[PDB]
RNA sequence: UCCAGGAAAAGCCUCUAAGCAUCAGGUAACAUCAAAUCGUACCCCAAACCGACACAGGUGGUCAGGUAGAGAAUACCAAGG
RNA sequence: GGUAUCAGAAGUGCGAAUGCUGACAUAAGUAACGAUAAAGCGGGUGAAAAGCCCGCUCGCCGGAAGACCAAGGGUUCCUGUCCAACGUUAAUCGGGGCAGGGUGAGUCGACCCCUAAGGCGAGGCCGAAAGGCGUAGUCGAUGGGAAACAGGUUAAUAUUCC
RNA sequence: CGAACCGACUAAUGUUGAAAAAUUAGCGGAUGACUUGUGGCUGGGGGUGAAAGGCCAAUCAAACCGGGAGAUAGCUGGUUC
RNA sequence: AAGGUGAUAUGAACCGUUAUAACCGGCGAUUUCCGAAUGGGGAAACCCAGUGUGUUUCGACACACUAUCAUUAACUGAAUCCAUAGGUUAAUGAGGCGAACCGGGGGAACUGAAACAUCUAAGUACCCCGAGGAAAAGAAAUCAACCGAGAUUCCCCCAGUAGCGGCGAGCGAACGGGGAGCAGCCCAGAGCCUGAAUCAGUGUGUGUGUUAGUGGAAGCGUCUGGAAAGGCGCGCGAUACAGGGUGACAGCCCCGUACACAAAAAUGCACAUGCUGUGAGCUCGAUGAGUAGGGCGGGACACGUGGUAUCCUGUCUGAAUAUGGGGGGACCAUCCUCCAAGGCUAAAUACUCCUGACUGACCGAUAGUGAACCAGUACCGUGAGGGAAAGGCGAAAAGAACCCCG
């Protein structure tokens, strides 16, 4: 049956992911202690 | 002209598949692996200025290579941009190197 | 660092053949000295498919570190840890401890 | 939050009980606005007590000249 | 016809303001130049997607042949698979 | 490469903690090989064919088990090749490997004008800081705005090429 | 009344499944408090709830991730010549 | 400086040997798109415009500028004469990253008390702001005890003392002593004199470090063995026998090594300088009011209101002003000591993303970093986030021509 996923690029920024990081304290923060924190390769938008 | 902009280098190696020498009718036309970003308009000059020929209209995409290729595992794509543009017909090769 | 240039007519040290001629080499800035007294005889298979399927069994190359006798004069070694003056304006190359420049 | 002639507060700090809240206080002061200047006119400060009261030894005017300069 | 009384903004047409004031613009006919840049392959009720699987599950829209039949049921068939 | 000796210092001695990691057993050559729409034969190729290519039968689906597109996928498309691993077997075959080739637009779509829900938001109002709200305004389709058809053709493109 | 579509009353099978809730035969609604695509808004003591403590990503009498953290464990186990 | 065109792989095509080929170090030139991202927008690396430009076969190409705030400048400018509000332009400047130490605003709970509210954990975790190379603090309204010491800071003592505490658990000083370090100064204002010491930013120089480097000693023989650095004989260097490498363990084979030299340029700190600003020095003055106290509520002082001094305060009051005012642990007298309501300040002290040299009774592939290897990779998750396995032929590729089964 439905299985919890459904992708949908579009609703993958502002709604979740993507660049919407650099909008928010935290979100903003997330991209340091993942990136630099352990050297990330990263990915978030493709 | 107003060639100022990049009329320099447009356009570039042949292609020589198996389009090629198929696809003459009326017109040869071409193909070059033009760069990835050289619009429609600066090709058709650009084979205005060299090759001498008569540029009818043109036509270009795309094309992405893509392959897996590493140390271990990870390998990526390529890139690229052909590009038809058609010529005329009485106007041959002439005087040239065809290959 | 090792100086000694090509056509430089050195010996063998160390071991393996010893005592021998050898001249000229290859040696090459943290490279490789061929020199000429060090080969033993070894083999190539068809690498290139294609018509001309050859080999190569003669000649080839034996490394061996910089450390073999030092240019030799008279006897053989005689360090050539010196350096000449005034002479040229890249380099000034001495030589063995015996006399001077050579 | 202002008091602008004087500093203001919003420190917090625990109400305490018969014995113990380990709870929090904070927020006071007030406001209040509309003061006539003997120069032109009134600009509405929102001072509050203890800033009120400051504007009378004082001035009105040096009591200004600071929310200016600086 | 009914009660539960059924987006918005732009294009479009039109009216004038400031401004223009033999001008520019407007309408029509035709002549010509321009229309850039990305996408386009293939799967798509599935072996290419969501289910760890070449998983008897899940997935929105479109098309809608013959005989029989109330019929997008159902049975046998076209094209096709 | 190691280290009598006497002395010195310990990540100092495993059989168990449903201990942690790895390797190998057992059951056992057992169950199972994924819809009960079953397939037969003659050729071809090949080391070998029940399964691949060709052919004739046979059966199954046909509001579909057909065709097209969106979403999502991201070369899976076509040609040549090769059969280790992957295919729940064999495999000369494949959505597998390695090569190449292959998606051509003024009219289809996205960009782009327009705005919905909602988002963001100069200045502004609030709020210990972070920040919340919101005026102008600016984004945001799932909706409104302009224009092409019928034949033909490629191994694979197609209201794009003729 | 009955297909699509939506839902799940019964029985068998499955229970190291085809399947971490389905298949088969029946079953209820099917112009409505209907059903569905796309996108948006509510955040954890908080949301949403025709109400069952139900649902909030196979997790819910207080989600997941990281931290305070080697929480505490008068209990169980184990403790090497 | 004789080689050389980074690596997994040569190879091709080449550049070089003297002195502009490499290669190393300094200063530059360039430096697409995204990202504070800044012309506007945007699902990040894409989309769209305005206004200027050059070459122009003179449509164009790209280029360049145009975010927002703050300070100042000038110009414009409402209701309302004025004036402001607002607007435009321009020059400066900010904005974002950043490991830890540091100042500050906000601030748990598990836990302990063998229960649990006071109390503890702990002002710790965490989150937010800010700044430096250190920050912070700092020249007495300090302490002492009738003797005197003399800013802050950091170290050892005093002491697990005094004291605080359901006087439970637990919390826990100081006077005073031994040291590291060691300096004090400005405005609260006029006059005389008058650019004088003192700092700050800057161009310069010298010392001495940082960024390339240069020279750098002295061994033959014979034995065993594939190979000698090893055995045995003799011989030499040593301000060098640290170490590494070389076909088994080398002072004398190679790199180094002690020692001794070295910098166009670029910068750190020092001293010195010039420029700009600052302002010395003498005299005579002035001497930090919504403040000190205090009533209520709290927080901080080792001190849980206790008899509780002292510090900061939300809230409400409110003085003397140097023959005056604070303090000396309730409070009063006496005596002593010190001037609060303004500010600056080196050092000793703290920390490690990073730099070079060096060390280790530290590990040696289940260890040691998660990672000795194309690892924060593969994987796994909507995501935040989690997070691997994986070293060794030989001295030399000499990595096995060729033949045979298939």
């Amino acid at each position: 049956m439905k299985r919890t996923f459904q992708p949908s690029v579009l609703k993958r920024n502002r709604s979740h992911g993507f660049r919407a990081r650099m909008a928010t304290k935290n979100g903003r923060q997330v991209l340091a202690r993942r990136r630099a924190k352990g050297r990330a390769r990263l990915t978030v938008s493709k | 002209m107003i060639r100022e902009e990049r009329l320099l280098k447009v356009l570039r190696a042949p292609h020589v598949s198996e389009k090629a020498s198929t696809a003459m009718e009326k017109s040869n036309t071409i193909v070059l692996k033009v760069a990835k970003d050289a619009t429609k308009a600066e090709i058709k000059a650009a084979v205005q200025k060299l090759f001498e020929v008569e540029v009818e209209v043109v036509n270009t995409l795309v094309v992405k290579g893509k392959v897996k290729r590493h140390g271990q595992r990870i390998g990526r794509r390529s890139d690229w941009k052909k590009a038809y543009v058609t010529l005329k017909e009485g106007q041959n090769l002439d005087f040239v190197g065809g290959a | 660092a090792a100086k000694i240039r090509r056509d430089d007519e050195v010996i063998v040290l160390t071991g393996k053949d010893k005592g021998k001629r050898g001249k000229v080499k290859n040696v090459l800035s943290s490279g490789k000295v061929i020199v000429e007294g060090i080969n033993l005889v070894k083999k190539h298979q068809k690498p290139v498919p294609a018509l001309n399927q050859p080999g190569g069994i003669v000649e080839k190359e034996a490394a061996i570190q910089v450390s073999n006798v030092a240019i030799f004069n008279a006897a053989t070694g005689k360090a050539d840890r010196v350096g000449f003056r005034f002479e040229d304006g890249k380099k000034v190359r001495f030589f063995k401890s015996n006399s001077e420049t050579i | 939050m202002k008091k602008d002639i004087h500093p203001k507060y919003e420190e917090i700090t625990a109400s305490c009980s018969c014995g113990n809240v380990m709870k929090i206080r904070s927020t006071v002061g007030h406001d209040l606005n509309l003061d006539v200047c003997s120069k032109c006119h009134p600009f509405f400060t929102g001072k509050q007590r203890d800033v009120a009261t400051g504007g009378r030894v004082d001035r009105f005017n040096k009591r200004f000249n600071i929310p200016g300069s600086k």
